[PDB]
């Protein structure tokens, strides 16, 4: 009686799963043209030239950021919410929100496309920060994220109006604590009757451990290229894995839910807005 | 004095 993708589709349409929680990673942002490292990017990818990183992850580590913050702000310019548009996976999650089936959407991404697609902030946990807010690394004064937008887009480091220190967008670097809003998972995952895992290799803690927090009878559906994380080495009898292309996998589920017609219309209504 | 981590650091 193991579950298939169609069975999960039947549980939503049957309304046996009404509290859907979703975990997303870079896999759902690749189709929108967003650059990734572990999988080269544009010419801006190898803009490391002139920048002597000890390793690519130093871009998200404070000690090197103090030394040279320009590598980060080069990436920030690229990923800044405005140059890229949501794809079908993002709109599949708003359509899930518009039907009142989404409890929370937990995201590792910082491209801000989750809110560009229409999901309100109250339904999002941006576990790895956001460009919506910023903080001076010297005097710790917070600022709204848009006070530094012009500086980043003009390739000039944003400076603090009070102490001239470097203003850093509230992006979680490695070795930094996650935002306390991440603690909503303590209540949200037990409350969930369905978990969706979209486009992530589950290599970033403590976000990856979230796959364990849903109760033992809750289906865990993985739409991903690879079988990763606990759904690989700690499986549960109610797990499902639609392995393959994330877009193709979401298209399949949408197809099995009979939402195709509504997805077409929603994507057309959202892309037409200027 | 840490938490966010990925395979490497
Ligand atoms: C926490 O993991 C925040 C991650 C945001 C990552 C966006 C990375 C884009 C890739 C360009 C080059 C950066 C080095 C790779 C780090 C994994
Ligand atoms: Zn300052």
């Amino acid at each position: 009686g193991k579950l298939s993708l169609q069975d999960v589709a039947e549980l939503i349409r049957a309304r046996a799963c009404q509290r859907v929680v979703v975990m997303v990673g870079a896999g759902i942002s690749t189709p929108s043209g967003i650059p990734d490292f572990r999988s080269p990017g544009s010419g801006l990818y190898s803009n490391l030239q002139q920048y002597d990183l000890p390793y690519p992850e130093a871009i998200f580590e404070l000690p090197f950021f103090f030394h040279n913050p320009k590598p980060f702000f080069t990436l920030a310019k690229e990923l800044y919410p405005g140059n890229y548009k949501p794809n079908v996976t993002h709109y599949f999650l708003r359509l899930l929100h518009d039907k009142g089936l989404l409890l929370r959407l937990y995201t590792q991404n910082i491209d801000g496309l989750e809110r560009v697609s229409g999901i309100p902030a109250s339904k999002l946990v941006e576990a790895h920060g956001t460009f919506a807010s910023a903080t001076c690394t010297v005097c710790q004064r917070p600022f709204p994220g848009e006070d530094i937008r012009a500086d980043v887009m003009a390739d000039r480091v944003p400076r603090c109006p009070v102490c001239t220190g470097v203003v850093k967008p509230d992006i979680v670097f490695f070795g930094e604590p996650l935002p306390q809003r991440f603690l909503l998972h303590v209540v949200d995952f037990p409350m969930a009757d369905l978990l969706l895992i979209l486009g992530t290799s589950l290599e970033v803690e403590p976000f990856a451990s979230l796959t364990e927090a849903v109760r033992s009878s809750v289906p865990r559906l993985l739409i991903n290229r690879d079988l990763v994380g606990p759904l690989a080495w700690h499986p549960r009898s109610r797990d499902v894995a639609q392995l393959g292309d994330v877009v193709h996998g979401v298209e399949s589920l949408v197809e099995l839910l009979g939402w195709t017609e509504e997805m077409r219309d929603l994507v057309q209504r959202e892309t037409g807005k200027l | 004095t840490a938490r966010k981590s990925t395979g490497g650091w």
